[PDB]
RNA sequence: AUUGGCGAGAGACCGAUAGCGAACAAGUACAGUGAUGGAAAGAUGAAAAGAACUUUGAAAAGAGAGUGAAAAAGUACGUGA
RNA sequence: UCGAAUUUGGGUAUAGGGGCGAAAGACUAAUCGAACCAUCUAGUAGCUGGUUCCUGCCGAAGUUUCCCUCAGGAUAGCAGA
RNA sequence: GUGGAGGUCAGUGACGAAGCCUAGACCGUAAGGUCGGGUCGAACGGCCUCUAGUGCAGAUCUUGGUGGUAGUAGCAAAUAUUCAAAUGAGAACUUUGAAGACUGAAGUGGGGAAAGGUUCCACGUCAACAGCAGUUGGACGUGGGUUAGUCGAUCCUAAGAGAUGGGGAAGCUCCGUUUCAAAGGCCUGAUUUUAUGCAGGCCACCAUCGAAAGGGAAUCCGGUUAAGAUUCCGGAACCUGGAUAUGGAUUCUUCACGGUAACGUAACUGAAUGUGGAGACGUCGGCGCGAGCCCUGGGAGGAGUUAUCUUUUCUUCUUAACAGCUUAUCACCCCGGAAUUGGUUUAUCCGGAGAUGGGGUCUUAUGGCUGGAAGAGGCCAGCACCUUUGCUGGCUCCGGUGCGCUUGUGACGGCCCGUGAAAAUCCACAGGAAGGAAUAGUUUUCAUGCCAGGUCGUACUGAUAACCGCAGCAGGUCUCCAAGGUGAACAGCCUCUAGUUGAUAGAAUAAUGUAGAUAAGGGAAGUCGGCAAAAUAGAUCCGUAACUUCGGGAUAAGGAUUGGCU
RNA sequence: ACGAUCAACUUAGAACUGGUACGGACAAGGGGAAUCUGACUGUCUAAUUAAAACAUAGCAUUGCGAUGGUCAGAAAGUGAUGUUGACGCAAU
RNA sequence: UAUCUAGCGAAACCACAGCCAAGGGAACGGGCUUGGCAGAAUCAGCGGGGAAAGAAGACCCUGUUGAGCUUGACUCUAGUU
RNA sequence: AAACUUUCAACAACGGAUCUCUUGGUUCUCGCAUCGAUGAAGAACGCAGCGAAAUGCGAUACGUAAUGUGAAUUGCAGAAUUCCGUGAAUCAUCGAAUCUUUGAACGCACAUUGCGCCCCUUGGUAUUCCAGGGGGCAUGCCUGUUUGAGCGUCAUUU
C-alpha cells in the first residue's frame, strides 16, 4: 500500500498554511507589571481584515512603560470596538466592551473572549469569529474560575488569566451558503490547501483504506479505534456513536 | 592584413600547394570516419527502449 | 587600441598609458574580446595626436 | 544567451580558440601520427553541453 | 503528447558548472555538485562506482606536486646544491 | 598481509574482434539534466627517393615520364581471404 | 471553454515504498500496479535455445519403488568399459 | 588438425619462409597430408614427448562486412512561378533588372527572455552537408567584430535556502534561524602616554544567500560601421560619492519673512530618541482627460495619371532628454448661513459635522509657450561633375474632427467567508542635545564653481534552418509595437510599410486514392447508429408553447424585409 | 418670441430602378416531442476510454479545550495544522 | 499523387525458392507420389495465397518463479497502551 | 541466336580476414615507504616564432635557477663561435625559485570574476573620499601572554 493522504499531510511541503498576507500573530499584551497590577490605556488605531481569519483584527497601540517607544499589539476584534476607542487592559480596568480583564475581576455571567488559557500566554480560547466564553463561577480561595467554552465544555482556569470582554465579532459568517465551488476555493486559497477533498472510497485500494472494490463501498466498519496506528485512522475515529442524533442532545 | 595566414604558414613550411593537398587529405579522412561511424551506428541506433507501438505486439 | 591583460581595469589602463607613453588620456573604454582578452580604447586629450603616438610606438 | 556569465564566456572563448583544423606543419614531422583534428567541435553538430 | 512536444518545452538548466570539478553537474536548486559533492568537504566517492573513482583518483591530473616527491624521497630530501 | 604508490626481474600468458576499456591526442570522442554510460582506431618503404617534366581536361584526375628491388607498396598505402 | 475552480513564464517546496494526485493507479525527464544509475550479480531455474574433427566396436530406455512426486530426481532394470 | 613447451632432424628459407588464389596432380575409407602454377616478402616444418583459452552452420549467438529486394518505395501540406543580362567549365535554383504573387500589422514585419555559442560580417572557396542542383549558404579556409557613471547584474527582500550558539546521531551529517549565547557597530570628537582606548555617548539590534519579469539614484537626439551603440562621435542633461571657493541668504530681536487661512519663497542651525509618508500593490465596468496612431482642409515641394475626366491619386512639412514660466480633476481655506430643500454624475451622492454662491490655496500626472533647436533631420532646386561625392540655395507653415485603435491616467462604481507582498532606501515631522553674536560668528536642504564614477554582460538568431525534439523535423517554446477597406470585430477576404517568392523539377491527365465540389426523381428505403454531408445562419421587425427553483426555457417554435440611386 | 456659424454618423420614411436581385464572395444557430443519467461551471487516464467517472456547493457523522486531536522524524531543547482555538482544525 | 523522364535514392522481409488437382503426411504442400502441364525478358494494377510481415501469445495451463493489492492465512514489526 | 540468369577461371573491384611483426596488457616474484593548512589530490583558464590535441608549464608559463654530459634542436623559419667552452640540447640530474583563478580552502560570498575590513605606502588641494602597490583578517583545539567577568570565594581596608 501507499502513504495515504492524511498521513502525508504532516510532512509539511505543500500543506503548510499560506501566511503571506496575514497581519501577524494576533495576541494580547505580555503580562507585564502594569497589566498585572493595574491597567494601561491603548488606542485602537485601525481595524483590518486578516486573510484566512473570519474576524477582523484591531491594532491597539500602547505606550511602552519603560521607554519612549509605542508598541503596536494586534488584538482579535470584539463586536463594538471601533477605531479611536480607548482600550483599558489589566486588572484595575473597568468593565467595558473591548477591555482586557483578568477573570478574577469580572463578575459571574460576564461574556468574554480571546481568553488567556494559562496566565502568561497570549490568548488561547474563544477566538474564532463570533465566539465567546461565559464566566460560570469563581473560587477566590483557589484563584480559579469556572468558564463555559464555545464547545459547551466547562473549564477551570486561573483567575489571573486574562480575557477580552465581548464577542469576537465577524459573527454569523457560516450562515451564508457558499454557492460556487469558487467560493470555497477562494476560502481555502488562504488556508493550508485543504480543498478539494477527494472521497476515500473513490480512491484505489492502494491509496486509502476505503479504496477499491467493484462498488464504491467501505466494506469494513468505518469506526476506527483510538488505538489504531497512524495510516489506519480514516473515517470515524474513536466514535462513541454514529448515525443521526434524533434527540435533543441539549441546546 | 599586412601579413596573412598564407604568409605565416609559408614561413612555417607549408606552401599553398601543399596546404591545399593536406587540407584535401584531412577532409577526405574525416569523411571516411563519418562513413564508418554511420555504417556502425545504423545497426543499433534504432533500438528504442520504450517504443509504444500503437498496435501493441 | 590596446590588448590589455584581463586582470586590469580602467584605472590601471589609464595609469599605464600615462606611464609608458607620456600622454594624457581623456577616457578609457574596455571590453572582453570574444577570444578571451581585454581590449581597451584609450582616447587621449586634444593636445596629443594618436597618429603621431602610434607611429612612435612603432606600428603604422 | 545575451546576458552571459563571465565564466560561460570564458568557456566560449576556449571553444573558439580550439575551433580550427590541424596546423599543417605538424603533418611533416617525423613519426607523425595525427591525421586530422579529431576534437573539432562545431555548433551545428555537437553542443558544448555547458 | 509526452514525447516530441514535451522535449520542446525544456530550456532551463537543472545543473550548471561546479567550481571544484569542471563537470556541468552542480545542481542549481540544491546547490550541490552531484558528481563531486561540493560544497561538502569530502569529495563524493563511492565503492560501487569503481569507474567513478578511476576517472578522478590520483593520476588523472597534472599532479603539480606529487610527481616530484619520488625524486625528493630517492635523494633523501636533501637541501642546498 | 598488500589487485594502492615508487623501482626492478621474469612467464610452457594474450598477440590488435585477443590482452586492461584504452598497444594510438582513452577514461579521449560521444550520449544523458544528473548519477553515470563510453567506444572505434596499430603496420607504405631501408630511405619519401611522397611521382620533376609532357600531354587531355574547367578541375578532381587520366595518359605518358620518373623514384623504387617492388607502385602486383601511391599517404584510400605489408599481405589482401 | 473562452473573465473564471482561467492560461502561462521565472523563483521555490515535495524524491521512490517516497512525492503528488478535483482519484485514471494517474504523473514523477518517450520509463510507473513502485523512476533512473551503479554494485551485491556471471543472482537462481525441475524451463527454452546452442553445444565445434574423422573412423572403428558395443549399443539402449520411456518400466518397478519412493519423493508437495506428475516437464524433475533417487532407486533398481536395460548399456558400455 | 590448431596455439604454445622440452628434445631431435648439425631440418626448410630473401636463389623467396608463412599466408592467400588455383572446375591442375598424387596419397588416405575419413578427419586430412603432399606437389605443381600464380601472388607474395621473413619467418617456418617433420618426428618422440609435454601442454591447452585446440576444431563451428546454426544458439531471434557477438563484432565487423555485403547482398536480393531496388534504380524500386519514394523525394506530393504551407496558392507560383516566368523573361532577359551578368558570373561561371557548367544556371530552374547564384546576382541584378523586369513582371506575376503571397505573409496582410493575434505578419513570413521590427526587438527581446530561456537557450544556442561566433551561427554575426568580409575575402577566398566546393572535397563533404544543403535527402535535385549549385558559382549560393547558418557549409569549408582565413580574419574582423560586441566600447556604458545613466541599460542590466551588482544592492533589497518574497515563498524559501542555510551557517554560528546550542541540541541529536556510531557516522557521513540532521534539527533549528534568534533561538536556555558573555554574540557587536555607529557617531564622533578624541587622548596626543594607545590603542583605537576614547569626552564618551548611543544602540540592542541578530550571519548570510534568494528575482537579468518584483523594489531600484542618474540620458536623450542627430550622425557614424562590412559587422557596434540609450555604450562610439558631436551636441545637450542628470545622479551619486567627495573636496570645496565665491555670491546670495540669516542674526545685537542670534538661528528669515509674508498670507485671516488653505499656504508661498532661492535660501532660511538642529544630536540622541520616537512618529509618519513614500517604497506599497486586487480585479472588472462605464465616464473625463492626455499621448501616439487613424481620418481630413488650406498652403509650400516631388512623383504618378492624362483617348477622356480628375482644384486629382501617392508622397515630405518632425522636434528628444532635460530646464524656466504656466497648466488639474480631486482636495482644502476665507466670507456667508440653506425648506419654495438645493447642487450634481453616464452611474445617486452631498450639505448646520456648514450646501449652492463670491473669492482664494495646493499636487503638476498632463498639455501650452520658450530654451535644447534648426545649427539637426526631411523635402526639393541649381552648379560642380573619380571626389568622404562636394558647393550654394530655398521651404520645413496654419488648422479640423471623433462611442475611432493602442496606451497612460484621474475621479468613481461593482465583487469577495478572496479585501488582493516584503525589505533595502529616501524624506518629513515631534524633541531641543550641541553650537553661533556684532565683522562676532553659526551654518550652506540656494546659485555657481572643482574631481571621480570600478567589475562583468553588450555581435547575431529567438525559429517551417541559429533553442529542444538523434536532423536544415508540418511538433513544441514566454513577451512587446500593430496602417487602410468591408464589417460589430486585433473574425474572414484585399491592399500600404517591411519581408519573402523557400519546400527537387520537366511531360502527360489511366485505374485506385487524398483533398474540394455538383448531381435529375425519391428522401434514411443505407446503416449498429443520420456516421459523413446538407439544410438554417448576419441584422431590423412580428410572433413565441410545455414546464419552471419564477431567475429561465428563448435566438424557442414560426414568419417578413435586406442592393443601388435621388 | 427669437438670429448667425461649425461638425458627427444614427434611426425611420418615400420615390425611381433592376432577368424579384440585394447578410449577392467571406462570414454565419438546424429545430421539435421525450426517456436513462449526472444538478450546474470545473477536472483526470500526456500517447486507444472526457464519461453516467472525480470535484463541487449543500447535508450529516466523528475526534479534539493545547498536559489536546490528526500527522511527521532514526533522534533532538525536532516539526505540519499553528501568524491556529470549536462560526477552528482534523477524519470521513 | 499514382504514371514516364533527369537527379537523388532507402526499409520490412529473405532456409532454398516460387503453376495447379488429388493422395498420403504432424490429420490444409511450393517441393514428396500420380496426373494436368510447361517457352526467354517483362510493365501498371491487384489484394486469393505465400497457415505473408510486425512481438519468444497478453487468453489458458505448468513452474514447489514473482509482483501489485486484500484479509479473520503463518510469522514479525514502527507507533501506541 | 542474342539478352538475361546460374557455375567456374583470369584480371579488376567491395571488405580487411589470414600470415608475419608489437614501445601494450595480464599474471608471478623481489626491493622501498614518500601526500596535504610550508596549502595536497582534483578543476578551470591561459603559455610556444609558427599548436588544435597529447605531454610540459604558470604572467619568470613546452618553462627560470643549480649540477652533470659535451655540440645540437629539427617540419620550416631563426640563431649561429653558440661550440679547444662557465657551453647547444624538447638532453639527463634537480637540492634554489616562480607557481594565475580555485580546490580540505581559510575575510563574507559565488550560477557574481560580487562585497567588505585592517596596517604600511604612493597619487589625486586629503586620517575621513577615490585610486594604484605591498601585507593580512576562517573554525575547533592545546600550551602560554594580556585584558577581564562572577557576593563562587579568601584576606585587608573605611
Amino acid at each position: 500500500g501507499r502513504v495515504i493522504r492524511n498521513q502525508r499531510k504532516g510532512a509539511g511541503s505543500i500543506f503548510t498554511s499560506h501566511t503571506r498576507l496575514r497581519q501577524g500573530a494576533a495576541k494580547l499584551r505580555t503580562l507585564d507589571y502594569a497589566e498585572r497590577h493595574g491597567y494601561i490605556r491603548g488606542i485602537v488605531k485601525q481595524i483590518v481584515h486578516d486573510s484566512g481569519r473570519g474576524a477582523p483584527l484591531a491594532k491597539v497601540v500602547f505606550r511602552d512603560p519603560y521607554k519612549y517607544r509605542l508598541r503596536e499589539e494586534i488584538f482579535i476584534a470584539n463586536e463594538g470596538v471601533h477605531t479611536g476607542q480607548f482600550i483599558y487592559a489589566g486588572k484595575k480596568a473597568s468593565l467595558n466592551v473591548g477591555n482586557v480583564l483578568p477573570l478574577g475581576s469580572v463578575p459571574e455571567g460576564t461574556i468574554v473572549s480571546n481568553v488567556e488559557e494559562k496566565p502568561g500566554d497570549r490568548g488561547a480560547l474563544a477566538r474564532a469569529s463570533g465566539n465567546y466564553v461565559i464566566i460560570i463561577g469563581h473560587n477566590p480561595d483557589e484563584n480559579k474560575t469556572r468558564v463555559r467554552l464555545p464547545s459547551g465544555a466547562k473549564k477551570v482556569i486561573s483567575s489571573d488569566a486574562r480575557g477580552v470582554i465581548g464577542v469576537i465579532a465577524g459573527g454569523g459568517r457560516v450562515d451564508k451558503p457558499l454557492l460556487k465551488a469558487g467560493r470555497a476555493f477562494h476560502k481555502y486559497r488562504l488556508k493550508r490547501n485543504s480543498w478539494p477533498k477527494t472521497r476515500g472510497v473513490a480512491m484505489n485500494p492502494v491509496d486509502h483504506p476505503h479504496g477499491g472494490g467493484n462498488h464504491q463501498h467501505i466494506g469494513k466498519a468505518s469506526t476506527i479505534s483510538r488505538g489504531a496506528v497512524s495510516g489506519q485512522k480514516a473515517g470515524l475515529i474513536a466514535a462513541r456513536r454514529t448515525g443521526l442524533l434524533r434527540g435533543s442532545q441539549k441546546t | 592584413r599586412t601579413i596573412t595566414a598564407a604568409d605565416r604558414r609559408m614561413v612555417s613550411g607549408v606552401t599553398e600547394k601543399q596546404y591545399k593537398k593536406g587540407m584535401k587529405k584531412m577532409q577526405q579522412l574525416e569523411k571516411n570516419a563519418i562513413n564508418t561511424q554511420i555504417r556502425r551506428e545504423i545497426k543499433r541506433v534504432n533500438f528504442q527502449t520504450h517504443y509504444r507501438d500503437e498496435l501493441l505486439q | 587600441v590596446f590588448q590589455v591583460s584581463m586582470k586590469a581595469n580602467k584605472y590601471q589602463i589609464k595609469k599605464a598609458v600615462k606611464e609608458l607613453y607620456e600622454v594624457d588620456v581623456l577616457k578609457v573604454n574596455t571590453l572582453v574580446r570574444p577570444n578571451g582578452t581585454k581590449k581597451a580604447y584609450v582616447r587621449l586629450t586634444a593636445d596629443y595626436d594618436a597618429l603621431d603616438i602610434a607611429n612612435r610606438i612603432g606600428y603604422i | 544567451a545575451a546576458q552571459k556569465s563571465f565564466r560561460i564566456k570564458q568557456k566560449m572563448a576556449k571553444a573558439k580558440k580550439q575551433n580550427r583544423p590541424l596546423p599543417q606543419w605538424i603533418r611533416l614531422r617525423t613519426n607523425n601520427t595525427i591525421r586530422y583534428n579529431a576534437k573539432r567541435r562545431n555548433w551545428r553538430r555537437t553542443k558544448m553541453n555547458i | 503528447g509526452k514525447g516530441t512536444p514535451s522535449f520542446g518545452k525544456r530550456h532551463n538548466k537543472s545543473h550548471t558548472l561546479c567550481n571544484r570539478c569542471g563537470r556541468r553537474s552542480f545542481h542549481v536548486q540544491k546547490k550541490t555538485c552531484s558528481s563531486c559533492g561540493y560544497p561538502a568537504a569530502k569529495t563524493r566517492s563511492y565503492n560501487w562506482g569503481a569507474k567513478a573513482k578511476r576517472r578522478h583518483t590520483t593520476g588523472t591530473g597534472r599532479m603539480r606536486y606529487l610527481k616530484h616527491v619520488s625524486r625528493r624521497f630517492k635523494n633523501g630530501f636533501q637541501t642546498g646544491s
